[PDB]
């Protein structure tokens, strides 16, 4: 069996612009086999009202999967997204970055 | 926009002693995604996935997810006669994925019918262009070939990808027009943010552009920057559309010989963008 490890992005739909509402993407994609555990993370607390898409997967046949929630940003917090794959030493934490 | 798309992308993935195998399957129209099955849901029946599938009728879905409970039955044998063809154990998981659909031409011409699996995320069997012969990955899919040429299964997804995929994938068009034939520019812009005083990162954005096909490539005085640029994936808003970025370090004092490009369906001209300070 084929072992792809997952890509990881954590952004905003929307340019983020504080006090407005908005949502927090965190898209995984290029893995292989399909499961996977994903956390949204804020204040490196786990977040509850996450969402995410139904499993697809791209031409190389590796698959992808998008969660989101919606959040309002501020100055204060932090934002990350914590994944878990077999390809992976443990849970990758990934950090949102939000002026790029 | 010439040329539009259907595809069904299903994944069954055993777990021995733990179940019979779980499939998903989620069907889209070029890049929106419109219907789903799982067979892990409460009530497993293929479910719509975008709003514009909202007024179908119960009977399209009862067909539909006939449709999906025959398929997986044959994705759980054909997992179970793959396992035997490999020598696997019967404890192991393993995926089969499978694709299928159409190309529409602008002129309603099936541009391209397609079925394939892969075995555990390696090609295993393809219907090849001529929706009458197969490509084998290696023996074990040269004998799944024989049974299907046995069982004319070339005959039955040819009449099926030159007829209803197509005669679908039109309805779909018209009954969603307003979101599938729409070309979405992308809303752009390049950022600058210093990594020393005398290097900065110049970074070109695509936001907000449907469908999710893209260029986006640095070049420096014309040259191709692919080897010095880091390049995402193209990924999803959300809201039916897809960003994009890349970006460069580049000297401080050689910023205005670097030009971003983006190309996409949605726009007039190519774009040709710089770092406007
Ligand atoms: C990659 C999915 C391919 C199928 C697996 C899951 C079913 C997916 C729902 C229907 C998709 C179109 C398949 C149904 C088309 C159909 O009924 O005809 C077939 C050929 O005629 C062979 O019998
Ligand atoms: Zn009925
Ligand atoms: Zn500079």
């Amino acid at each position: 069996a084929i072992q792809r490890t997952p890509k990881i992005q954590v952004y905003s739909r929307h340019p983020p612009e504080n006090g407005k509402p908005n949502f927090l993407n965190c898209y995984v994609s290029g893995f292989h086999p399909s499961d996977i555990e994903v956390d949204l993370l804020k204040n490196g607390e786990k977040m509850g009202k996450v969402e995410h898409s139904d499993l697809s997967f791209s031409k190389d046949w590796s698959f992808y999967l998008l969660y989101y929630t919606e959040f309002t940003p501020n100055e204060k917090d932090e934002y990350a997204c914590r994944v878990n794959h077999v390809t992976l030493s443990g849970p990758r934490t990934v950090k949102w970055d939000r002026d790029m | 926009a010439g040329s539009h798309s259907m595809r069904y992308f299903s994944t069954t993935v055993s777990r021995p002693g733990r179940g019979e195998p779980r499939f998903i399957v989620v069907g889209y129209v070029d890049d929106t995604q419109f219907v789903r099955f799982d067979s892990d849901a409460a009530s497993p029946k293929m479910e719509p996935r975008a709003p514009w599938m909202e007024q179908e009728g119960p009977e399209y879905w009862e067909e539909q997810t006939r449709r999906v409970k025959d398929a997986a039955q044959t994705f759980r044998v054909s997992l179970g006669n793959l396992r035997g063809y490999y020598n696997q154990s019967e404890a192991g998981s393993h995926t089969l994925q499978t694709m299928s659909g159409c190309d529409l031409g602008p002129d309603g011409r099936l541009l391209r019918g397609y079925y394939q699996q892969a075995y555990d995320g390696r090609d295993y069997i393809a219907l090849n262009e001529d929706l009458r012969s197969w490509t084998a990955a290696d023996e074990a899919a040269q004998n799944t070939q024989r049974k299907w040429e046995a069982a004319g299964v070339a005959e039955q997804w040819r009449a099926y990808l030159e007829g209803e995929c197509l005669e679908s994938l039109r309805r779909y068009l018209e009954n969603g027009k307003e979101t599938l034939q729409r070309a979405e520019p992308p809303k752009t812009h390049v950022t600058h943010h210093p990594v020393s005083d005398h290097e900065a990162t110049l970074r070109c954005w695509a936001l907000g552009f449907y469908p999710a096909e893209i260029t986006l490539t640095w070049q420096r005085d014309g040259e191709d920057q692919t080897q010095d640029t880091e390049l995402v994936e193209t990924r999803p808003g959300g809201d039916g559309t897809f960003q994009k970025w890349g970006a460069v370090v580049v000297p401080s004092g050689e910023e205005q010989r670097y030009t971003c490009h983006v190309q996409h369906e949605g726009l007039p001209e190519p774009l040709t963008l710089r770092w406007e300070p």
